[PDB]
């Protein structure tokens, strides 16, 4: 029996830490602990209702564009305004382009070094290794001499003594399964993720007007001057230019992450047995195509229970239902109220205690739908669009069990994505899927544009008297978003937002019921207790954002 | 052949800062930590977590003492006896006062910690501080923006590297190369300014013209930055203003996250 | 099926054809394997001699109504056109030809455009542009030289989705490109405002990047994109940004007639 | 005999017309015309010295910036100007960077598709293709993968029926000796090969302000200002960014390019045999690297009647040997003037009088090195580094002879340069050597910032009377160019530019000498007289420029 503390947990955005209780060398309970706050909800408050957008998108850098779309999307909704679709053709481009970046970052750049060990990857045939992915990618940089080439930029690194980055990690730690050349397929390909990220990002900067941290955005639509004959605004070489880099990002996507992602669990099919964080989930429907803010290119919906056949849809970003579902309890967390709020009557009043196990843990509120826990995020999304019989869904995962299925001689079932592994599978599929999106929304842009519509923009209004309410739902790449804004006089009265990683890193909550990352730890193997790559692997495939989560 | 090191330690930081490092090219992220520095610490890209990598900190400062560059991005909090971030059970302003004493260089990355910037705006709930007012006896170079173009990061660090000493500053510290002159004393759409040509509202016939964002409230007069000729993301032609929305002053102190986008500015 | 051009060099130095092998979007590979088919370009065409000339034959019939000719290089008329002869045949003799088959017709680059660098001083070879030869037919003019190889393409490429040109100014030129003074959007106009100049190359003011107009800067009687298009899609690509004076490449009576040095009209 | 003519030529620089008679299936006698005139020598006189390079460069854009800065070395030399060293480090990258996208363009672009049948590559096998260069190249994109990505573009171009650039090739011509897997991979080359040559005119546009023709030069120096620590200007940031393109060269050359080279050599030994095009041959050093206009990183010379060890090395620019021996004539030129002219007293007097076999039938000049025909360009510039002792070139030479005959188990010996492929591999060798030139000069530019030199420009006077007389020797991608001005009362008075393929392509001269291009095809077996390719390919490998020889 013994107490372990993982601070900082590293490869994520932000400041976190987890503790767990082991018994009988497995995790027997476990604490989330985000341990950094800045007040941005109370740094906003008391300012015009147009200004907030570019403050807090600054709550996270590495979900940029996320908060700024959710912050006009509120102010939208306080205002009854309908957005012009061309700015919903665009800000989906910068959306769906982000997220790529997003989750390609998050499985390379964050997660690979939990499954991959690099050390191993010295020992690699890289011959055998380009062998082995033969009927399995048609990558065009799988070859044995990428391999040989990655293989001594590792070998010269270690050569130097300076690890730096590398240095440290777990290599040949016992839950290490890969063979050496899989480890060295996987530096490989973390390094060519590098270049795809990038173009991912090109996409985003030239609708943005840089990354990361957008500036194109308004309450009323977007700052873009559509015009194909003019000099110096979004004409038909820029729209041109947006495009060569929307190209660019399929064939990575779909040919080695996606592939990996098949890889990673044939090699670790245990892993499709453990960390389900909760048995409801919640994501929101997004992209928006119409002239009234919906009409969605992907759905949303509730699903409790894991009862995907008696999912309830969530079509509109103005559901009642959704909307008075969620309330945020701050009984574990170091705030001064602590009974469930509603958002639009929430408070962030900060009340520092320190630790306490049975008390105050985090600056993470517990949100909860109609009194339940609920996990957010890519998991989520995957599970309600095959709910839905989403047949776009339904056919890229069923891609990646093929290639599992070749590998392995076993099948997947969805019983199995309820796991540390299902929701990498869940992240994978919504990036592959993310890719159509892309190709959709351009060519929408292209063909509205062409029939004569350059509107971007519809100037607004605030009136000086009255209260208004608004909460602006986003599906980010952590999950469900939301920001909710009331205006009293003219002037941002109360906002808070109420963000995916919250919902899943959240302490226990006003009823002592335990968040999805605490939930996932329980039953967690651990080998070495001193060195807990088991509790990581598991908190990694949520993809904590803790500067979202606390904002 | 050895290569030189850096401590990046973030405190109330969004890792927007770090994520500039993802679009850079001159050199792109995975050419800076394999050749051009030797990255030792670092929490959004590290192998080790927990116990480990606080050794693998340690033991970096302590072998590199006077050799590495320290890098701190995000603002740091004061209030409450510096709670409002706790890394490994302390204080981020106690790890970073710890890893100022044998830095031979300190770089503030962002306006977050180069004056405060969004965490230190409005109320200040966190009394959140710059950089350079949590070590005031050391010289702390300022590379501000929200966040800065990652080149105006990257090439101070090569100044050093190569030339051994930091780029030339100004007054605030910050480096001549990107920060020395006003956006608006180096824009594309001041011919436009001059001539009274000025977009009303987005999506106008002026604003679709590429006209000048002065009346939408851009920051240009009241912003030093390299915003209008580095612009970002090295394809040409990429910043706010080029995009069509003002400049919000994100790079001053006093100007971004404290006057309304479309609030004017003043001119010189 | 793809969109077929038939490009003719008639006194071209070929730099209009190098520009496309600069561009990025789409870039050469892309344009001529997706999206257009270009049947005729003597700089990259695998067949020569009577092999290409056929082909040049065979697509002016196939697709007569139907292809973009474009043009680059100024057309020689002294002395019965005998200054430039391709299989035995005046050029302009050529350009004729095609023109009466053509969808749309492009002059890029300043030759093509005005007569450029081969029509300036006593003019040798009586050179002139594209409409002059042409008279009876809009002839779309892209001028630089050579241009930013996507003031062509996306011209193309606007003809290609939309079925018609971009608008043009009372030149013919595309106003997306050529709309506005190199002046009246310069990032150096602040410093001309404030009378901060460059005297010579290496000076203090150079190396500060102060306004070039008193280095002969042409920018303020040039139409073009140079300062915000740019050059090379690298970012921050432009003669003046590099530090030299625009010569008025673009701009008929400015570049190739006034001197590097000579100051510019400023309105 | 039978009498051919091939008009256009294509696939090179500009207007050109190739007649040959053939006797029994061999070219016994040829005929190169030049067949447009701009009169570009005209058009810059009467001018200020100081404009004379931005309306010369015009020349060419292919060979964009050589005749810019041969422009500025003759002024320079008329007017007695040391040029800054800064200055020289800077033309000296801008002329290797686009001499390297130059050279891989002729071999790939320009010259492949004589070489390889694209109708072949699409019966070949990918994965016998990428296994054929096992242990031959290190290059990362010879995997089956790339070359079936490669091959499918290939059938999808066929199967539109549309094939534009590739109708109506010589697919099938008995001198198509390529096995399918080599057509193939050499495809896949000529894609890979225009990522490379963008990359090196990247470098060319940072430095030059933009690529085609470039707007930094000046008599004097440069116009790129020096401040490391300036805003928008060339800062260390700039230099940067140009050496992350600079490293992005090697890699294509060294592995593919190089590579390619010695295996068309190992398919097409015949072609080692034939196309000799003269005895004689000249260079002029190039990359000036001291304060005075010399210290060149690349040697020069002239070598008479193929004799190596008997050469003359040219150290200087001011080489009275060399400017004292150089001469062209129009006896059988479409000029008035025919005995033969010492350039600062040229002339170019139009004489038009259609064609004539024993009479005038170009537009070319006719250049002669004290009376004797010469070829120049990269088997000049081989051979005499070779006859130089330069290590770097022998070197380099033999890594390509290493790969020969390890596909051939033969060697190659000096007179096989003497040859259609002996001119290739020059002109390989040269492309490879410049890397190495790059990585020297931008280090030099470098360390000499850091010593306090910022100087890149010395404003020069001009006397506005006397006459005076300057030349400017380059290296080019062709050969050996000169540029010659005289100057009187303070302008152009003459000018004269002789070109490198003035000296290659000149017609039969004042003593009726036949030229390189002329003399190269006698004995060239020609099997189908309706198709003559074999005449094309020993065209081709003199890399004509008719833009660049007629001017
Ligand atoms: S400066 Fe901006 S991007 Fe950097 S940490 Fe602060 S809020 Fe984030
Ligand atoms: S106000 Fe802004 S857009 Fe207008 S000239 Fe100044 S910096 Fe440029
Ligand atoms: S416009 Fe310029 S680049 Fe184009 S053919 Fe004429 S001289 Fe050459
Ligand atoms: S003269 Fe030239 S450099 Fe100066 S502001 Fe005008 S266009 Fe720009
Ligand atoms: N994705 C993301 Fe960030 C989190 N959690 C938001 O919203
Ligand atoms: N290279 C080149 Fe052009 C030719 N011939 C020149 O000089
Ligand atoms: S808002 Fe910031 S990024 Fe530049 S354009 Fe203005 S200083
Ligand atoms: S010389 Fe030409 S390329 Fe542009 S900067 Fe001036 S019009
Ligand atoms: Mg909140
Ligand atoms: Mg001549
Ligand atoms: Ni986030
Ligand atoms: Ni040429």
């Amino acid at each position: 029996s013994q107490r372990i503390t993982i601070d900082p947990v590293t490869r994520i955005q932000g400041h976190l830490r987890i503790d767990c209780e082991i018994e009988n060398g497995v995790v027997s309970k476990a604490w989330a602990s985000g341990t950094m706050w800045r007040g941005m909800e109370e740094i906003v408050k008391n300012r015009d209702p147009r200004d907030a957008w570019m403050i807090v998108q600054r709550i996270c850098g590495v979900c940029t564009t996320t908060h700024a779309l959710s912050s006009v999307r509120a102010a939208e909704s306080a205002l009854n305004i309908d957005v012009p679709v061309n700015a919903q053709y665009i800000r989906n481009i910068i959306l769906a382009a982000h997220t790529t970046h997003d989750h390609i970052v998050h499985f390379y750049q964050l997660s690979a070094l939990d499954w991959v060990d690099i050390t191993s990857a010295l020992q690699a045939d890289p011959t055998k290794a380009s062998e082995m992915l033969k009927g399995v990618s048609t990558w065009h940089l799988n070859s044995p001499e990428e391999f040989t080439k990655v293989q001594n930029k590792i070998k010269d690194l270690v050569a130097s003594g300076q690890l730096g980055i590398f240095a440290n990690g777990y290599w040949g730690h016992p839950a290490m399964k890969l063979p050496p050349e899989v480890n060295l397929i996987a530096v490989a390909h973390y390094l060519q993720a590098l270049e795809c990220q990038r173009d991912a990002n090109r996409v985003v900067a030239l609708l943005g007007g840089k990354t990361p941290h957008i500036q194109n955005l308004a309450v009323g639509g977007v700052a873009n001057p559509i015009n194909l004959d003019g000099l110096g605004v979004l004409n038909l070489e820029r729209l041109m230019y947006i495009k060569s880099f929307i190209d660019k990002l399929s064939d990575f996507v779909e040919q080695v992450y996606k592939v990996d992602t098949a890889v990673i669990a044939a090699f670790y099919p245990e892993w499709l047995t453990r960390g389900k964080g909760a048995v409801n989930y919640l994501s929101v429907p997004e992209f928006p195509t119409d002239s009234k803010n919906g009409s969605f290119l992907f759905p949303g919906g509730y699903i409790e229970n894991a009862d995907l056949s008696s999912y309830r849809p969530i079509t509109s970003h103005s559901d009642e239902y959704l909307i008075k579902g969620i309330q945020e309890s701050a009984k574990h967390s170091w705030y001064k109220d602590e009974a469930p709020q509603a958002p639009w009557e929430g408070t962030t009043i900060p009340a520092y205690d320190g630790w306490s196990d049975d008390g105050k843990y985090s600056w993470v509120k517990s949100p909860t739908f109609y009194g339940k826990t609920v996990e957010v995020g890519p998991l989520a999304n995957m599970l309600v669009k095959l709910a839905a019989g989403r047949e776009s869904t339904q056919n890229k995962l069923n891609e990646i069990v093929a290639i599992y299925q070749k590998l392995t001689g076993n099948t997947l079932e969805v019983a199995q994505l309820h796991s540390t592994l299902g929701r990498i599978i869940g992240r994978t599929v919504h990036c592959c899927e993310l890719q159509d999106i892309l190709q959709n929304q351009y060519s929408a842009l292209i063909t509205n544009i062409g029939k004569g519509d350059h509107t971007t923009f519809v100037k607004p209004n605030i009136p000086a008297t009255g209260e208004f309410k608004g909460v602006g739902f986003l599906e980010a790449p952590r999950g469900m978003l939301s920001h909710w804004m009331v205006i009293k006089d003219g002037i941002i009265s109360n906002y808070q937002a109420v963000v995916p990683s919250t919902w899943n890193s959240g302490p226990r909550n006003f009823n002592d019921d335990v968040g999805p990352y605490e939930q996932s730890l329980v039953g967690t193997p651990v080998a070495d207790p001193n060195k807990p790559l088991e509790v990581v692997r598991t908190i990694h495939s949520f993809d904590p954002c803790m500067a979202c989560a606390v904002h | 052949p050895q290569r030189p090191p850096v401590i990046w330690i973030g405190a109330q930081e969004c890792t927007g800062c770090t994520e500039s490092l993802l679009r850079a090219t001159h050199p792109t992220v995975e050419n800076l930590v394999l050749e051009t520095i030797s990255l030792e610490y670092h929490e959004v890209l590290s192998a080790a977590f927990g116990h480990q990598v606080e050794e693998n900190k340690h033991n970096a400062l302590e072998k590199y003492k006077g050799q590495y560059v320290l890098v701190v991005d995000g603002s740091i909090p004061l209030k409450d006896n510096g709670i409002y971030c706790m890394v490994a059970g302390e204080p981020i302003v106690d790890h970073i006062r710890k890893a100022a004493e044998g830095a031979a260089a300190i770089i503030a990355i962002g306006s977050c910690s180069a004056w405060g910037g969004v965490a230190a705006a409005g109320v200040n709930p966190t009394g959140a501080v710059s950089l350079q007012e949590v070590l005031p006896g050391k010289t702390v170079i300022n590379i501000p923006g929200c966040p800065p173009n990652p080149h105006n990061f990257l090439a101070t660090v090569a100044h050093i590297i190569t030339y051994g000493k930091p780029p030339k500053l100004d007054d605030k510290n910050r480096p001549t190369f990107a920060y020395g002159r006003l956006i608006h004393e180096h824009c594309e759409r001041r011919p436009h300014f001059d001539a009274g040509r000025f977009a009303k509202e987005f999506g106008d016939e002026g604003h679709r013209e590429g006209w000048c964002l002065y009346h939408l409230g851009c920051k240009g007069p009241e912003t030093y930055g390299n915003c209008s000729t580095l612009q970002f993301c090295d394809v040409g032609g990429v910043w706010p203003v080029a995009i069509g929305h003002p400049c919000y002053g994100c790079n001053e102190e006093g100007i971004g996250f404290h006057k309304g986008i479309h609030q004017l500015a003043n001119v010189e």
